[PDB]
RNA sequence: GCCCGUCGCUAGUACCGAUUGAAUGGCUUAGUGAGGCCUCAGGAUCUGCUAGCGGA
RNA sequence: UUUUACUUUGAAAAAAUUAGAGUGUUCAAAGCAGGCGUAUUGCUCGAAUAUAUUAGCAUGGAAUAAUAGAAUAGGACG
RNA sequence: UAUCUGGUUGAUCCUGCCAGUAGUCAUAUGCUUGUCUCAAAGAUUAAGCCAUGCAUGUCUAAGUAUAAGCAAUACAGUGAAACUGCGAAUGGCUCAUUAAAUCAGUUAUCGUUUAUUUGAUAGUUCCCUACAUGGUAUAACUGUGGUAAUUCUAGAGCUAAUACAUGCUUAAAAUCUCAGAUGUAUUUAUUAGAUUGAUGAUUCAUAAUAACUUUUCGAAUCGCAUGGCCUUGUGCUGGCGAUGGUUCAUUCAAAUUUCUGCCCUAUCAACUUUCGAUGGUAGGAUAGUGGCCUACCAUGGUUUCAACGGGUAACGGGGAAUAAGGGUUCGAUUCCGGAGAGGGAGCCUGAGAAACGGCUACCA
């Protein structure tokens, strides 16, 4: 069997240049739980309608539905 | 819905190619003009909603207009505008008196105070020295640079 | 708007051709400025690359050139005389490049006396060394006694929104005056 | 050119200038220039009184491109002919060559004295017309 | 088409990168830079694929952000900054300096150098011009311009260039019988003197060129590049010094080794 | 033996044909002409320097 | 140092593709890889070459084919 | 990798076609289908119509932070929102248009624009702040709302800048004008630019003179370190940088552009020219050349060497299939160039769009 090896000079480096999925693989700092990429895209979308903080839509429709 | 246009003077709504400087609209992108519909600027019953300014006080106050009243909600933030708010003129020294804000939420209330910006500071006196002397670096140099120059063409030039 | 390309203006065998390629940004033009005289109006047009034109609407003064004692004194235009492209700028007094204009010359003539001293038209011994030969012409003094010099426009009012020229001087100046004397 | 100043307006070269002060030797100070290319800039050019704003010697306009060499096919335009340019097109599938041609209109300075005829070598400049980017720059009068 | 282009599909790259056909869609396009597009080599190139330092874009992105890479004195942290001729590639980790020359097949060979001639480069006089109050200046193939220049440097002369002062410390005079890198066309790569320049009035300027094993090959001045005279380079020549040698000669010299 | 054409039946394919036939699409005279752009103006109201006067 | 055609040579004619050199992808289509030794703290070969023969460019040739020279000499030579 | 065979006759030798035969990254379809590698794929007809979801956003140390946002003596970190900047003109798709048009190879810009990158480059500014000018300014935010609905916004109170608008500090050196002017940028005219730089060639680079400008630029910006000398103070100095900025050059580009080369058709032989067709002068317009447009003038320009017109189930090329040699046919489609975003047209912003996951109008 042929493969590809490194050898950094410290765990350091390591954890600096290593690619996070083959940290994550080897049992380092492991992966971060985002959510589903459609899930992301439909979010950041839904978010580019409202223009501002949002805590104004908040309270416009804190009295209406229902007046 | 429609709001009123600040000098269309009509008593119906109508289209407008607004911009960017202009009520009514907002523009999407730079450079974006939209034909929105918007109510003339003359009050009649086609208005759900008015809006008034008080500008005279003539008898017996409204309950929510002087008893309740709102803080100014941020103070001044330029060096100039703390002086021109505060009174204290010129030469006053003026970052002590920044209003500053308590944060009661877990029993710290470390204060926010803001950051004044255009202040007087030896970092930007020190940035005015250094471009202020590399100008006249630069300007020494190429001067010396063109009379080394006139010095090898005068001595290129002998040779008759 | 208004197109330079030539995708129109058939091919010269006289064949019409197809179109493509709806127009181009980089092809266009634009209304002419019609400078006219009188109370400066200078609108700033966007050109391509960020520039910037200068669209003279109602220029009324001129930088001027003698061009023979060197001194392009800014003096107000008077008129449009003749122009050779068109009889109906002359009618509009439209200021416009190569436009036969008449300038003030009170300027010119006090240059002229605060030179040579010489009353041109009606420290000390500089108008001795400035010497005798100072007799300019037989055509452009003779207007100091009116008050109005023949110029031509060099600039170009509608794209740099000046209205520069020079004096008319020698054979051209000849020339424009038989040009002016038939067709006045 | 049979009373050369025959515009509406003055015809002459830009920021020529004729000083009526300095009471000089000819009195009409002409600016001409060497084209390049060994074409030697006529002595019609040197001494004449056109203007020629489109000369390639007198006028505006540079020789920076191809050089071509035709037959003058017509003179009837004011400073402007239509030169043949006869060429032999390859087939390859026959092996062998059929005649064309691709007329070219060319801006003929005054300096130039050319009628039909007239093998001309042309040299290309700016487009000075809709279809005109070459300007004669030797006769030979064949 | 509306504006300037921001990809390089592979395939459209240029051919000397020895970049893998089905890698992927795209190839580091060359930002503007000092060189050209054509002529030049990205410095991801550069350390993915001719060192093979880095094993990804990102990994040339992580060595560059750290100020490893040097082109030329400076840092330039630019992924796809074009390197071209004549450039110096230090790096400090590593420390060793390249200098981006071509070899006889007409790729960018990598050629260490020492710090004490890495200290400069070679630069073909591209224009002399008179700039704005009268100060004459050179333009060099790197994009370089260069004032109070030495009243005898013309067009097509190579100059010395400190490369920490930017300055001309000496200067070699295009004529017949110097030292010439080619760098474009056919003979892209090959070194040889001088012999004879044709001049072609408004078309274009030719040299004919005679390498050490005498071979004499013509060329476009565009891409002869004056590097000394012969013998003494100005610079410090690949591993083949341009000869040429055909692909009988090249597969003999191949067999030669069992 | 082979064979030709009219006429008659059937089927198919084209042709001519009153209907100033019909439909669709391209180009185009003339008329009207939206819209933005340039331009002649216009001046809500928006603050500034002192009813004088400017700017947006 | 008339004007052309023609032809030799050279530069050009992106890459991919095509022909094709090398290379045991297990063979092969392919790809431009890879190879050589070890307990290293590494050494090394490559990713050639040919052709696009229309048009333009530079160059050598001067057969073939065309073209022009001095005839009312307004001819050549210093 | 140069091949034929069956069919007209009672039989023969031919002409000649029909039929066979072989290939097709050349498509469909039928039957069948165990394995590994590779991977075309709503082009053809309808550039026909589209529900829905996604496809363009972006922050460093280094523009603006009092998030009532988090977390351990002005914020020292992170940091939503927002303003500012940059990008959204690349990409990706498709082939409808398009036949001297695109495109290919080859040219030119001495005929122009060019964000960015790279390199160079700016002692000259003033007619009572520079130890730093203003809101004439506003966002986000706070509170009051209209509409059924939109990435709709009004009304009121703050708040900054590398947003906006102004505005000084640099002597010395330095010559002309009759104490002042003399940086650069714009416009004009004149002068030199030789034989004192360059080019084959210029009215080139560049400099000078006299003036001219609804003012251009000549940092009122930011980070990390803090150092040296010292009148020891709010001293004087001094780093490495970032961002910005005039001009030039460079690069990425763009736009025009030379020469030669496109399939079928004459049951298309004349075409173009009032209404620009070809040229000249002048102007306007353009970034710039140019009938690009206008005014005046001339009567030209193309064509049997095929113009002009018509057709294309035509985007061009690199290339593909087949192939003794020569060729025939194909090329919507992995790369290059073009064009378009339902059909047209117009335009904002911007260096760059006549943009369409931008706007405006009309038609469907
Ligand atoms: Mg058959
Ligand atoms: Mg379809
Ligand atoms: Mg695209
Ligand atoms: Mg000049
Ligand atoms: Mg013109
Ligand atoms: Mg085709
Ligand atoms: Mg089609
Ligand atoms: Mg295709
Ligand atoms: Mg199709
Ligand atoms: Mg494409
Ligand atoms: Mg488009
Ligand atoms: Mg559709
Ligand atoms: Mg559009
Ligand atoms: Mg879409
Ligand atoms: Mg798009």
């Amino acid at each position: 069997s042929v493969g590809f090896g490194l050898v950094y000079n410290s765990v350091a480096e390591a954890k600096k240049f290593e690619p996070t999925y083959r940290l994550v693989r080897y049992g380092l700092a492991e992966k971060v739980e985002k959510a589903s990429r459609q899930q992301r895209k439909q979010k950041k979308n839904r978010d580019k309608k409202i223009f501002g903080t949002g805590k104004r839509l908040a309270k416009k429709v804190a009295r209406r539905n229902a007046d | 819905g429609f709001p009123m246009k600040q000098g269309v003077l009509l008593p119906t709504r109508i289209k407008l190619l607004l911009t960017k400087n202009v009520s009514c609209y907002r523009p999407r992108r730079d450079g974006e003009r939209k034909r929105k519909s918007v109510r003339g600027a003359i009050v009649g019953p086609d208005l759900a909603v008015l809006a008034l300014v008080i500008v005279k006080k003539g008898e017996q106050e409204l309950e929510g207009l002087t008893d309740t009243t709102v803080p100014k909600r941020l103070g001044p933030k330029r060096a100039n505008n703390i002086r021109k708010f505060f009174g204290l003129s010129k030469e006053d020294d003026v970052r002590d008196f920044v209003i500053r804000r308590e944060v009661t939420k877990g029993e710290k209330t470390y204060t926010k105070a803001p950051k004044i910006q255009r202040l007087v500071t030896p970092q930007r006196l020190q940035r005015k020295r250094h471009q202020r002397a590399l100008k006249v670096r630069n300007a020494q140099a190429q001067r010396e640079a063109a009379a080394e120059y006139a010095q090898l063409l005068a001595k290129r030039l002998s040779e008759r | 708007g208004i197109s330079r390309d030539s995708r129109h203006k058939r091919s010269a065998t006289g064949a019409k051709r197809a179109q493509f390629r709806k127009k181009r940004k980089f092809e266009l033009g634009r209304q002419p400025a019609n400078t006219k005289i009188g109370a400066k109006r200078i609108h700033s047009v966007r050109t391509r690359g960020g520039n910037k034109k200068y669209r003279a609407l109602r220029i009324e003064t001129g930088n001027f050139s003698w061009a023979s004692e060197g001194i392009s004194k800014k003096t107000r235009i008077a008129g449009v005389v003749y122009h050779p492209s068109n009889n109906e700028l002359v009618r509009t007094n439209t200021l416009t490049k190569a436009a036969i204009v008449q300038i003030d010359a009170t300027p010119f003539r006090q240059w002229f006396e605060a030179h040579y001293g010489q009353t041109l038209g009606k420290a000390e011994r500089k108008w001795a060394a400035r010497a005798a030969s100072a007799k300019i012409e037989s055509s452009v003094e003779s207007q100091f006694s009116a008050g109005r010099l023949y110029a031509c426009i060099s600039s170009r009012p509608g794209q740099s929104g000046r209205c520069d020229g020079y004096i008319l001087e020698g054979e051209e100046l000849a020339f424009y005056l038989r040009r002016l004397t038939a067709k006045k | 050119e049979l009373t050369v100043q025959s515009e509406r307006a003055f015809q002459k070269q830009p920021h020529i200038f004729n000083n009526p002060k300095v009471k000089t030797s000819k009195r009409t100070k002409r600016w001409y220039k060497n084209a390049g290319l060994g074409f030697k800039t006529p002595k019609t050019a040197i001494e004449g009184s056109y203007i020629d704003k489109k000369c390639p010697f007198t006028g505006l306009v540079s020789i920076r491109g191809k050089i071509l060499t035709g037959t003058v096919v017509s003179t009837k335009m004011h400073r402007t002919i239509v030169i043949r340019r006869a060429y032999l097109h390859y087939i390859p599938k026959y092996n062998r060559y059929e005649k064309r041609h691709k007329n070219v209109p060319v801006h003929v300075s005054p300096a130039f004295r050319v009628q039909v005829g007239d093998i001309v070598t042309v040299g290309q400049c700016r487009p000075i017309s809709k279809t005109v980017r070459f300007n004669v720059v030797k006769v030979s009068a064949a | 088409a509306r504006g300037p282009k921001k990809h390089l599909k592979r395939l459209a790259a240029p051919h000397h990168w020895l970049l893998d056909k089905l890698s992927g869609c795209y190839a580091p396009r060359p930002s503007a830079g000092p060189h050209k597009l054509r002529e030049s080599l990205p410095l991801i190139v550069f350390l993915r694929n001719r060192l093979k330092y880095a094993l990804n874009g990102r990994e040339v992105k992580a060595i560059l952000m750290q100020r490893h890479v040097k082109v030329d004195g400076k840092v330039r942290t630019d992924t796809t900054y074009p390197a071209g001729f004549m450039d110096v590639i230090t790096l400090d980790a590593t420390n060793e300096n390249f200098r981006l020359v071509y070899d006889v097949k007409g790729r960018f060979a990598v050629h260490r150098i020492t710090d004490e001639e890495a200290s400069y480069k070679l630069g073909k006089v591209k224009k002399v011009q008179l700039g704005k109050k009268g100060v004459p200046y050179v333009v060099t193939h790197d994009g370089r311009t260069i004032r109070y220049p030495d009243p005898n440097i013309k067009v097509n002369d190579t100059v010395k260039i400190d490369l920490a002062s930017g300055k001309i410390t000496d200067f070699i005079k295009f004529d017949a019988g110097k030292l010439v890198y080619v760098t474009g066309g056919r003979n892209l790569g090959r070194i040889g003197t001088i012999v004879h320049k044709e001049r072609h009035d408004g078309g274009f300027d030719l040299v004919h060129i005679k390498d050490s094993l005498d071979n004499t090959f013509v060329t476009r001045l565009n891409n002869v590049f004056v590097i000394g005279e012969q013998g003494k380079p100005y610079i410090s020549l690949p591993k083949g010094k341009g000869i040429k040698l055909s692909i009988a000669e090249e597969r003999d010299r191949r067999r030669a080794q069992q």
